[PDB]
């Protein structure tokens, strides 16, 4: 059961991993055009951490994209395979993925949720009220009225893990 | 993020 960063690096292995993951990420998430999870999971700037039980088996993940300069992160998608949900891996997830974020000098991280999804990741401490100036992510994030902008600010020394 | 009722 590892947590690892994966990359479109234009190898077999890698290159099996995220088609695995977005597979995944459509079959969980039905309402997303398939075309569109495989246009940003294999673009340039998107990178993914995965769930992989020994070796060789993607169960879940999360695909982001890091504004470095900007110092913040937005949460493209995430998900856990449908018989591997309710085991605790989407939280050691998001934990793994805030430690990592820490390590990367990221101090805030931005998602777009719907419905179910707020309720979800107010569980993982994001929060409607951001503390992150507004000018800070526009014309980086794509601002859109039909959906809530939630963040979830990653401190310099908090233990996420 | 889709998550719509999911
Ligand atoms: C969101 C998601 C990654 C969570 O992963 P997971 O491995 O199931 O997560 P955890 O078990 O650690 O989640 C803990 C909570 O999720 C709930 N949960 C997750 N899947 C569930 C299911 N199929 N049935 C019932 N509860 C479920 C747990 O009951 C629990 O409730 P709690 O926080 O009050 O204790 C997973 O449900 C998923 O892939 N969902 C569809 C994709 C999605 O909506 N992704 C996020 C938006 S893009």
């Amino acid at each position: 059961l590892d947590f690892d960063i994966l990359t479109n690096d234009g190898t077999h292995r890698n290159m099996k991993l995220l088609i695995d993951l977005k597979n995944i990420f459509s079959r969980q998430l039905p309402k997303m055009p398939k075309e569109y999870i495989v246009k940003l999971v294999f673009d340039r700037h998107h990178e993914s951490m995965v769930i992989l039980k020994n070796k060789q088996k993607v169960i879940g993940g999360i695909c982001f994209r890091q504004y470095k300069p900007q110092r913040f992160a937005e949460v493209a998608f995430l998900a856990v395979t449908a018989n591997e949900q309710v085991r605790g891996y989407g939280t050691r997830l998001m934990n793994k993925f805030k430690d990592h974020m820490q390590k990367q000098n990221i101090e805030y991280l931005l998602t777009y949720a719907d419905n179910f999804a707020i309720g979800y990741f107010k569980k993982q401490g994001f929060t409607k009220e951001h503390r992150m100036p507004q000018e800070k992510w526009k014309g980086y994030i794509k601002d859109y009225d039909g959906g809530t902008l939630m963040e979830c600010y990653i401190h310099p020394y908090v233990d996420y893990g | 993020k889709k998550p719509l009722d999911g």
